[PDB]
């Protein structure tokens, strides 16, 4: 029994094996270690208050997190976002999961011991990152997606730049392409790895790239559109055999698509407000609440109290770079949150490594917690 | 061709003041790269910016030999850079 | 640019033909002018010797038709 | 003793680094890893015999000694051969 | 004068060794978008001798023979650092007539090093991982003593020395060349570098400070000398009797390009599986050098070309 | 011979390894040179080649190194 | 950029692709600092008649 | 200048250069300053050119960087690492979840700092301390590297 | 609308000319040589690299950074006590406690932000009524002990009163846009 655990993998995951000579015959994987206590804070913290924990829950894809509390709790308001903000947050989204599987393609191969790739597309992440800080102040946890709306509108400068970064990014995922996807050393390590057959993935409650994969066409994008996903045209990048090349190939592809659905949102994004002109669920403009007492008093009794959910429950899911993050929110009438619920696309993940690391050598589990892109903040929670 | 390089090098190595100032340079900064100076603050850092090079490497801080009494020949940390030209260095704002 | 790396080969470099150039001027200095006499076979270690012999106790010194 | 020479000094510089290094500063089981140490060997006692082939090619027969090389070579290959089709190199 | 030439070709391999660091940290960095190390020093020349000191302050190691243990280290240098003893840049040091079986034997007993570091580790799969390298040395050793073999029978003669008369029209790439890439991925593996690296893949990691440092200088002195053998047997650079250094200029020109190119590799190329590796060797090319082995005892014979003794 | 097309694209080093064997197997037999190998190196003269008393019976033999007697290695030049 | 040409064609080949139409280096084609000020338009609800929040 | 003082000042210069010029680095890797460390090693803002290793065995690990929460799991392990590295060495604190507990400093699953677990250098502040920021705190260990004087202590002990 | 990765159409029977270009490519590694090409074509590029001390990341104006207090041009500090500030923290890091001031003004006696508690959500930016807490440029405040991290009002006032020139630049910008 060896207790595998700096680990190689990503995150600290203790997995404990149990290696029939260098074939590995038992992985239990030992999660637990970044447990935060996260949905246990929220309880005590108001629906703003808590936006901040699902910008840490996936640390890599933070605006797609925070996509799915906001869509939450707005279900739970019966309110619905500007016409400009779901724009942005479908903006935002896709440079995150253009920013996740840089992330997720890159540290595979750094794993896998190809290290050149991760030095020239995190070169390309700082560019990206730069968008979040200039949009709302922080390179990475910026709290830009608010529960209603967004909260701040882009600097005039944005849009601009983000064409210059999309314009010439696909040469970056092609350069990559050309250097670790037909490299019969990247095939060998990655192709016919961790094949996980198609019904064996909808009962392991896989629900991500690893769904899509092995084949099955599920893309909460398409099928339960949320934000406008219904006013943008994309491809879902459905791979045929399941092997971790195909779900590799699949990452890459989503960042290709990603870049036609951020072309989209550049080219028609409208004029508008960025967050619901109701002052009881978004705060007051700065000008309103300095010369109007209504807006003082929406200001004051939102900062300090809070929006004051209507009572109900609701699982919001959308589609997280990983795969489908969803919260179950349950509110009581009270300002803050009774529950929380994250699911993590990744605790239902990591289960399936036992599964699918099946007759697997020492270093083919390396490559199979790779291509299941698992950060432990979200499988911890 | 080449000889283009090697003669836009030459104008960096003589650039930086004599082979004192360019040892001055080489040693500390790591970088010999002539730029225009677009100040001096009061507590001795001399700014340049270099507009045909990368963004990234276009507005540059030559730190003071001497702040607030400490020697910064070789010590230098960034905070040394004064608050009002903090954000020219970090392109907050595009003026000087 | 990548000329910075270009310092460090440098002396690499230098530093791998010092030993080529090395070993082959200190044998032409102790051999006397002329490169050390491989003797793989017998016949050349018998030959070498029988030079020694010839003259002085060194083998590089080499006589002559005038002897 | 030249080599001899150059030898002691080798070890001298790496004793020397050691001992500064040390004083400046103040049960798994396989068959299949075991079996390829053996197959190592029967590959490298070929390597033996078929080492002289140097010397060998300038032998006067030349017929007999490439007759001879052919069939070494070739058997060990077969046993290669059976190893494949074995399980044994297929870990 | 002897120990003048002892020293003339340790004391600038040593240093060579430490620069082919900054090297490897430069080159991989460019490739990858980065300046590399350039702030300590000029131009990072510096940075070589900086961290070793590093490793020799740091405190003494704390494991449990206390000599399988240091042996290991002092062993991998001293072979190393010996191999470089008969190399024939333009004159041998020390000439060998039987010189290529010194380099094969000396690189062979490398292994043991392996061996000790785990039986030492106390750790059992330590004792795994070292096991799980004696394969790609020594099974890296069947094919790279069998394509040497087939080089000699071309060559004449076990000395090293010979091949700079051999090589005196045509580099032996040209004829040869099949095995010389055979010769330059094996060169791959007994180095332990990139496409072929678990000693520190899987995590070597059991020796810090000192020992550490031996072993390293071991293996970079190594990344040269393989290369230097590839810069001698198959790219035979041009010999003049009358000016030897120009031998050795090129000597240094190839060996920097090959020992360039094991730099490239790696950044270039994701690691192969360990059995992928035993896989390439045991299938891929053994059969492939055996056989060119026949034709290379055929060549000669049926061409009338059996190469002169001596 | 299908096998063999897909063989030559799909493990495609065994077919050659195998092909090389069976090129030195066949070379060798069917060379106009394969015999000088053996005479070759069987006219190098490496150990002293001891003359012989002159019976005065034999005609074959040269009594002189350069007599046009005895063996040649005129094969061996211009070869 | 800045590269001598031979470089770039070196580059452009090696890599196989015009890598100089892309480059990643950003050099004066990111939007300049100091963009000019925003007036940021007002939503709805902003009326001053017939917004009663009871219908919103 | 002649005084064993003074030979004892310029060695340890020295002993002291070598530490700071090669700080051989370990990332546990925990939470998500793991990550705005990864962008230190990688190309905007190298860490090597500094002399900085991206990746380093703890026993070959001159400082330890703790990015990320500690949860009370994770230390048990991190006083391992750390009293398992070589004995030169320091630790870099970074993140608010790490030098003090940072959004999670409630929760019953996190220690409320890394300073409780091991003791720390350099403090690098911000929910993700920025790249730069963690450079400015590398550096920072750099110049503490630089003040020490152990040789001098030992001759006047 | 779907797409398949990985999924070949059809079965295109060996040709020779097939095999052999097969065969070469794992014969001669070609496509390894492809990749190898790829690595040298960087080597020629500019490294993207900074002099961190000497060149710095940039940074637009909304950065958070480091918390500091303002005052009024007068020199009145801007802070009233209105403790929502405190209100709205996520993670509890300012504590505020305040008494009326011998001139009959509000201000606070204490105001403690923990910035090891601080997670640099910037929403306290946002809660002040007249704007006396901001999210300062400045993120180089690495410090040797955890106190140093722990910030009482006057280390703030004082951190207001270096950064003001640009706070005030920087507030200047985003105004508008809030
Ligand atoms: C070695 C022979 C010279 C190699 C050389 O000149 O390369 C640059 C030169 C231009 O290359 P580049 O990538 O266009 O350079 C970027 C800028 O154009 C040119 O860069 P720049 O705009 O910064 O030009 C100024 C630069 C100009 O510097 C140079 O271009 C000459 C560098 C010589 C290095 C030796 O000088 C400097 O910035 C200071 C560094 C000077 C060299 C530092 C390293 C010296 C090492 C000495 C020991 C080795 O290379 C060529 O002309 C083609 C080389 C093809 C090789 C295959
Ligand atoms: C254990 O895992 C690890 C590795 O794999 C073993 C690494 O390679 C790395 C990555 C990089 C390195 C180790 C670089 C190490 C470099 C060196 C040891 C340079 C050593 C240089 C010398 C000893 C020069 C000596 C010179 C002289 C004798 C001069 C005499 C006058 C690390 C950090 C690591 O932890
Ligand atoms: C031979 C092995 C190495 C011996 C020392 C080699 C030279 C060390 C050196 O030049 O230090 C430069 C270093 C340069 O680094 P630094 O410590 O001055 O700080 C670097 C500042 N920036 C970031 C701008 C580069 O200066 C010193 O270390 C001063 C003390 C040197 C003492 C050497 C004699 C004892
Ligand atoms: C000047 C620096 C030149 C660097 C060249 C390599 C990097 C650039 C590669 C550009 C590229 O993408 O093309 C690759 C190209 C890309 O081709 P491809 O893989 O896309 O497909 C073409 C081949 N078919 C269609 C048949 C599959 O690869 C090749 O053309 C084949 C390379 C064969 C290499 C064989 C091993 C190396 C040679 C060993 C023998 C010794 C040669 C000399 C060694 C040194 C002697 C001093
Ligand atoms: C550390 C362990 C490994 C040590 C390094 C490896 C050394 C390998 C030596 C292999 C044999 C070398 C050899 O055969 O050369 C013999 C030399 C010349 O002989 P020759 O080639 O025939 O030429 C004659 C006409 N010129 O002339 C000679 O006769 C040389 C005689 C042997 C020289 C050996 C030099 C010392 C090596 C042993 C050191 C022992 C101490 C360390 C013990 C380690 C134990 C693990
Ligand atoms: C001297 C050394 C010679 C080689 C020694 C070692 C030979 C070992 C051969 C084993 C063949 C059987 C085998 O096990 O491999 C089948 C091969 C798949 O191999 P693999 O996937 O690696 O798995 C191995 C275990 N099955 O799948 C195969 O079927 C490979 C088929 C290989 C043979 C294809 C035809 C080769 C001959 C082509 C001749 C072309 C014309 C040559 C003309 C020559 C003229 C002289
Ligand atoms: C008469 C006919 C002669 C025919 C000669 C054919 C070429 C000679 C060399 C063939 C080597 C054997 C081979 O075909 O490749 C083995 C392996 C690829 O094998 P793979 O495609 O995975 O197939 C596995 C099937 N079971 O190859 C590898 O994967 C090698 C592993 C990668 C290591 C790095 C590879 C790139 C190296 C680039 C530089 C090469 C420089 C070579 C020359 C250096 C100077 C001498
Ligand atoms: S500090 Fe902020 S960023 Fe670093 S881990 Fe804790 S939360 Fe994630
Ligand atoms: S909100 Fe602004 S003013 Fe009110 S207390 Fe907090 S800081 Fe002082």
């Amino acid at each position: 029994t060896l207790n595998f655990g700096h680990p190689a993998a990503h995150g600290v995951l203790r997995l404990v094996l149990e290696l029939s000579g260098e074939m590995v015959r038992k992985c239990d994987p030992h999660i637990g270690l970044l447990h935060r206590g996260t949905e246990k804070l929220i309880e005590y913290k108001t629906y703003l208050q808590a936006l901040p924990y699902f910008d840490r829950l996936d640390y890599v894809s933070m605006m797609c997190n925070e996509q799915a509390y906001s869509i939450a709790v707005e279900k739970l308001l019966n309110i619905q976002p500007p016409p400009r903000a779901q724009w942005i947050r479908v903006l935002f989204g896709e440079i995150t999961r253009i920013l996740n599987h840089i992330m997720a393609v890159t540290t595979h191969a750094l794993d896998i011991g190809a290290m050149t790739p991760f030095f020239w597309m995190f070169e390309e992440r700082e560019k990206m990152f730069e968008f979040y800080e200039r949009v709302s102040g922080a390179r990475m946890h910026a709290a830009y997606i608010r529960p209603g709306g967004v909260h701040q509108d882009l600097p005039l400068g944005l849009l601009d730049d983000i064409y210059e970064f999309s314009k010439n990014f696909s040469l970056r995922i092609d350069e990559v392409e050309e250097m670790l996807t037909n490299n019969r050393i990247w095939r060998n390590r990655t192709v016919d790895i961790g094949v996980v057959t198609a019904e064996d993935a909808l009962n392991y409650g896989f629900s991500g790239v690893m769904l899509r994969g092995s084949g099955i066409q599920w893309d909460l994008r398409k099928t339960q559109p949320y934000d406008v996903y219904d006013q943008v045209e994309f491809d879902v990048p459905i791979g045929s055999r399941g092997d971790c090349y195909d779900r590799y190939l699949c990452r890459v592809e989503e960042m290709r698509q990603s870049l036609r659905i951020i072309e989209q949102c550049l080219n028609k994004m409208p004029p508008g407000e960025i967050k619901v002109d109701d002052a009881k669920v978004s705060p007051p403009k700065r000008a309103e609440m300095k010369t109007s007492m209504e807006s003082l008093i929406h200001h004051f009794k939102l900062y300090t109290e809070g929006y004051q959910v209507p009572p109900g429950a609701t699982y919001t899911a959308i589609e997280a770079p990983k795969g489908e993050f969803g919260v179950y929110l349950v509110s009581d009438g009270s300002s803050r949150p009774y529950r929380c619920k994250i699911k993590a696309p990744g605790f239902a993940h990591l289960a399936g490594l036992d599964k699918m690391s099946k007759g697997h050598m020492l270093a083919d589990v390396v490559a199979i917690i790779g291509t299941q892109d698992i950060v432990f903040g979200e499988i911890d929670r | 061709e080449l000889v283009e390089v090697l003669k836009r090098g030459v104008q960096q190595v003589t650039g930086h003041g004599g082979l004192r100032g360019l040892l001055r340079v080489f040693f500390r900064a790591n970088d010999i790269r002539i730029g225009t100076l677009v100040g001096e603050d009061k507590y001795g850092n001399k700014y340049y910016e270099d507009n045909k090079q990368f963004f990234g490497r276009h507005r540059w801080v030559i730190y003071t030999t001497e702040m607030n009494g400490k020697n910064t020949f070789w010590d230098v940390d960034g905070s040394m850079v004064p608050p009002e030209w903090h954000r020219w260095l970090h392109c907050m704002t595009d003026d000087p | 640019m990548w000329f910075e790396i270009l310092p460090g080969l440098a002396i690499m470099g230098v530093c791998l033909v010092i030993p080529g150039v090395s070993t082959a001027y200190i044998h032409k200095f102790t051999n006397g002018g002329k490169e050390k006499r491989v003797a793989r076979v017998q016949y050349q270690w018998y030959l070498m010797e029988r030079d020694r012999r010839i003259s002085g106790v060194n083998r590089y010194y080499v006589s002559k038709g005038l002897e | 003793m030249n080599l001899y020479t150059v030898i002691f000094i080798n070890i001298l510089l790496s004793l020397t680094l050691i001992l500064v290094a040390f004083w400046l500063p103040q049960l798994p089981f396989s068959m299949k890893f075991f079996l390829v140490a053996i197959t190592f060997l029967l590959f490298d006692l070929e390597i033996a015999l078929l080492l002289p082939l140097p010397w060998a090619i300038q032998t006067i027969k030349t017929s007999t000694m490439m007759i001879m090389a052919f069939i070494l070579v070739t058997i060990l290959s077969l046993g290669l051969a059976y190893e494949w089709t074995q399980k044994g190199l297929e870990w | 004068m002897f120990f003048i030439n002892i020293l003339t070709l340790l004391v600038p391999i040593l240093i060579a060794m430490a620069f082919l660091t900054l090297v490897e940290r430069k080159i991989l960095g460019y490739m990858q978008l980065r300046k590399g190390p350039n702030i300590v020093g000029p131009y990072g020349i510096l940075q070589p001798f900086a961290d070793a000191m590093k490793l020799f302050m740091k405190e003494p190691m704390r494991p449990l023979s206390m000599s399988l243990f240091i042996i290991a280290p002092t062993l991998s240098l001293t072979l190393a650092l010996s191999l470089w003893v008969p190399l024939p840049m333009p004159h041998p040091l020390i000439n060998l007539n039987l010189g290529i079986l010194f380099i094969l034997a000396t690189s062979s007993l490398s292994v043991y090093s392996i061996l000790w570091s785990g039986w030492a580790s106390n750790s059992k799969y330590s004792l795994f991982g070292a096991l799980r390298a004696v394969a790609q040395t020594i099974s890296y050793e069947v094919t790279m003593a069998i394509i040497l073999l087939s080089v000699l029978l071309m060559n004449g003669s076990y000395s090293l020395q010979t091949l700079i008369t051999t090589q005196e029209h045509m580099w032996l790439l040209l004829p040869a060349w099949p095995m010389a890439m055979m010769w330059f991925i094996s060169t791959l593996a007994e180095t332990n570098r990139a496409p072929f690296d678990l000693t520190e893949g899987e995590s070597n990691v059991e020796y810090a400070a000192g020992p550490f440092a031996l072993f390293f200088m071991a293996e970079y002195t190594n990344i040269i000398l393989m290369n230097a053998l590839t810069t001698i047997i198959f790219l035979g650079p041009l010999y003049y009797i009358n000016l030897p250094e120009l031998y050795s200029t090129n000597f240094m020109m190839e060996a920097l390009l090959l020992s360039s190119t094991f730099l490239w590799i790696r950044a270039s190329y994701p690691r192969f599986r360990y059995d992928q590796l035993m896989h390439l060797l045991w299938k891929n090319f053994l059969p492939l050098t055996l056989a060119l082995c026949m034709w290379h005892i055929s060549l000669p014979i049926f061409t009338a070309g059996v190469p002169p003794y001596m | 011979s299908a096998f063999l097309k897909n063989a030559w694209a799909k493990e495609p080093v065994l077919v050659v390894s195998f092909s090389v064997w069976g090129l030195a197997i066949i070379m060798p037999m069917i060379s106009p040179y394969t015999k000088y190998a053996s005479m070759i190196n069987k006219a190098t003269p490496y150990n002293y080649p001891v003359p012989v008393r002159d019976d005065g019976n034999m005609p074959d033999v040269p009594s002189h190194p350069q007599d046009p007697l005895g063996p040649s290695l005129d094969w061996l030049k211009n070869l | 950029a800045s590269a001598t040409r031979v470089i770039q064609k070196l580059r452009n080949w090696a890599s196989g692709q015009d890598l100089q139409a892309k480059l990643q280096l950003r050099y004066q084609e990111i939007a300049k600092r100091t963009q000019p000020p925003p007036k940021l338009p007002v939503g709805p609800s902003h009326k001053l008649s017939n917004n009663y929040y009871c219908t919103r | 200048r002649s005084r064993a003082e003074y030979v004892v000042t310029k060695l340890d210069d020295l002993i002291n250069w070598a530490r700071r010029s090669s700080l051989w680095p370990m990332t546990f890797g925990l939470a998500c300053c793991a990550v705005e460390m990864m962008h230190m090693a990688a190309p905007r803002y190298d860490m090597d050119r500094f002399g900085v290793v991206f990746r380093a065995s703890p026993r070959q690990a001159d400082v330890m960087i703790v990015a990320g929460t500690l949860t009370n799991k994770m230390a048990p392990a991190l006083r391992k690492v750390y009293d398992q590295m070589p004995e030169p060495r320091y630790v870099v604190s970074m993140g608010s979840c790490a030098n003090g507990g940072g959004y999670y400093h409630y929760s019953y699953s996190v220690v409320r700092g890394c300073d409780r677990i091991v003791p720390v250098d350099i403090y690098v502040p911000g929910c993700p301390p920025t790249a730069e920021a963690l450079l400015y705190g590398i550096l920072q260990l750099q110049r503490k590297i630089k003040r020490e004087q152990k040789l001098k202590i030992w001759y006047r002990r | 609308t779907y797409k398949y990765v990985n999924k070949k159409e059809q079965e295109s029977e060996v040709d020779m000319k097939s095999a052999t270009d097969n065969a070469a490519r794992i014969l001669m590694w070609t496509e390894l040589i492809r990749g190898l090409g790829m690595t040298l074509s960087y080597l020629f590029r500019e490294p993207a690299t900074i002099n961190y001390p000497f060149e710095k990341g940039p940074l637009s104006p909304r950065f958070r950074g480091e918390h500091a207090l303002r005052r009024y041009p007068s020199g009145e500090e801007r802070c009233i006590a209105c403790k929502l500030c405190e209100a709205i923290c996520p993670a509890q890091a300012i504590t505020i406690e305040a008494e009326p001031r011998a001139d009959g003004s509000r201000r606070t006696t204490r105001y403690d932000i923990d910035m090891t508690k601080c997670i640099y959500c910037g929403f306290c930016q946002e809660a002040c009524p007249v704007d006396a807490i901001v999210e300062g440029p400045n993120f180089e405040f690495s410090t040797e002990t955890h106190e140093e991290l722990l910030y009482n009002k006057e280390k703030l006032l004082n951190n207001g009163d270096k950064w003001e020139a640009e706070i005030a630049a920087n507030i200047q910008a985003d105004y508008l846009y809030r």
